[PDB]
């Protein structure tokens, strides 16, 4: 039986260090942006986007 | 098709389905009244109600549903802008009738 | 069916023969639901193996 | 069940901007970003996904903002277009679920 | 005996349509339908969860209506999820709760009053026949069932 398997597939610790690298300079590029909003207050507050 | 006959035949589309079933099955399953124990009482399954729930009737009509959840007899209305940014009734669909 | 007799001596492959299901020749023609067109008779059989 | 209450009343509270797919401790599971995807996807909250092996979140259609880092099952067939070449192989009977 | 409940969200008169709920003539067959009235405001995701399971766990019920006055484009999907995890079949009437959607879970016992989205291309096209428009174009942008639309327009 012929099989493919992936490098660091199932070690979930390894990719969060590439999970928080990705977005280290995709903040940065929004950073300096204008008309910056905030997310909406709690689950009943706020019904819009 | 107004809001009160809306909730009137919603109503009697879930009382034709359940409370048939007990004149065959007679067996009226009993769900734990909980937010839990969803996983263990599996058992109580509703593919026996789901089965015939599709095809309701009340007072004599063909409610049947899609098994995309459409009805296959709806009613449609046709309605065109005008000058003061008003819908007017324009025509009317009527089993497969213009 | 004899121009079939004489490929099978030329190539040296043996055949068996079989008429055709239903007795029409072969067309396009589309199924009841959706778009899907699906040939007929003796020219869709080739196609189904 | 559980998981809806605590994303909304604990979560979106809190001015999150990101967050990031759990894994189930068995495999076979798959509803383990069902329920915070809908709920994450409501507010078009983008979500990064870290152990998600299913094709069925990235239709475009249900889960527009679910992204992840690991590709799903279905990218395979990627390399069998090119083994099965370079193996001077061109006939291939298929067989799936 | 099993409890049925029904939602409303927006503005109405709640003693008007309550008082059309105990007009059934049931003696054919005794279903029994006990209609609660709840009404309140429940357009975010937090009222409906707390409620749902609060329903039930009040009083056994195995029916379900809902209605809603929202234009929300996110209500059905979230209110499919509820379906989606229950065995207690629920229907949407009015406002969001019948907003055209693509594709329905195996678990989901959901449905909606809404027009379908075959039925609209078929519905359009036996209107421009009256009419004798014969020649036309198509836009459409990305959209869960955009692509069945086109399907019954080429067939
Ligand atoms: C056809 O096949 C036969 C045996 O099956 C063999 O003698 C040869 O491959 C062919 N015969 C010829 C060319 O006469």
């Amino acid at each position: 039986i012929l099989g493919l398997q992936l490098i660091n597939g199932k070690n979930e610790s390894a990719h969060i260090s590439d999970a928080v690298g990705v977005v280290a300079q995709a903040v940065h590029e929004l950073l300096e942006k204008e008309n910056i909003t905030d997310p909406p207050r709690g689950c009943v507050g706020n019904t819009n986007i | 098709y107004g809001l009160p006959a809306r909730v009137r035949d919603g109503i009697a589309i879930i009382t034709t389905a359940a409370s048939d079933m007990l004149s065959e099955h007679s067996f009226i399953p009993e769900p734990k009244s909980s937010c839990y124990n969803t996983h263990e009482k599996r058992i109580y399954q509703s593919n026996m109600l789901n089965r015939y729930l599709i095809n309701v009737t009340f007072e004599g009509r063909n409610l049947s549903f899609s098994e995309d959840g459409y009805q296959m007899h709806p009613k449609l209305v046709i309605i065109l802008l005008n000058k003061e940014r008003k819908w007017e009734r324009v025509g009317k669909w009527k089993d497969k009738s213009l | 069916i004899d121009l079939l007799i004489k490929l099978a001596r030329t190539m040296n492959f043996t055949y068996e023969v079989h008429l055709v299901a239903d007795g029409k020749f072969g067309t396009q023609e589309r199924v009841n639901n959706s778009n899907k067109k699906e040939w007929n008779g003796m020219m869709g059989e080739l196609l189904s193996g | 069940i559980q998981m809806a209450l605590s994303v909304c009343e604990d979560l979106i509270s809190s001015q999150v901007y990101a967050i990031l797919v759990s894994h189930p401790p068995t495999p076979n599971d798959h509803f383990t970003p069902t329920p915070v995807s809908y709920t994450a996807g409501f507010y078009r909250i983008p979500v990064l996904g870290l152990t998600t092996r299913m094709s069925i979140y990235s239709d475009k259609s249900i889960h527009l903002s679910f992204l992840r880092t690991v590709p799903p099952y279905s990218h395979q067939s990627s390399v069998w277009f090119e083994m099965m070449r370079v193996y001077s192989w061109n006939h291939i009977i298929l067989l799936v679920s | 005996s099993i409890g049925i409940a029904v939602i409303l969200v927006g503005t109405s008169d709640e003693v008007a349509i309550k008082d059309a709920h105990e007009k059934d003539d049931f003696h054919h067959l005794s279903v029994v339908p006990r209609v609660e009235l709840v009404a309140m405001n429940e357009t975010d995701p937090k009222s409906i969860i707390t409620r749902i399971c609060d329903l039930m766990s009040d009083r056994k019920i195995q029916g379900v209506v809902f209605a809603d006055d929202t234009d929300q484009e996110a209500i059905a999907q979230i209110l499919d999820f509820i379906s989606a995890q229950t065995l207690t079949p629920i229907l949407g009437i009015h406002g969001g709760s019948s907003m055209i959607m693509a594709d329905k879970d195996e678990s989901s016992m959901f449905f909606q009053f809404g027009p379908s989205i075959e039925q609209q291309a078929s519905v359009m096209l036996n209107i421009m026949e009256e009419y004798d428009w014969y020649i036309f174009s198509i836009v459409t942008t990305y959209f869960p069932g955009y692509q069945d639309f086109v399907n019954k327009i080429r067939s």
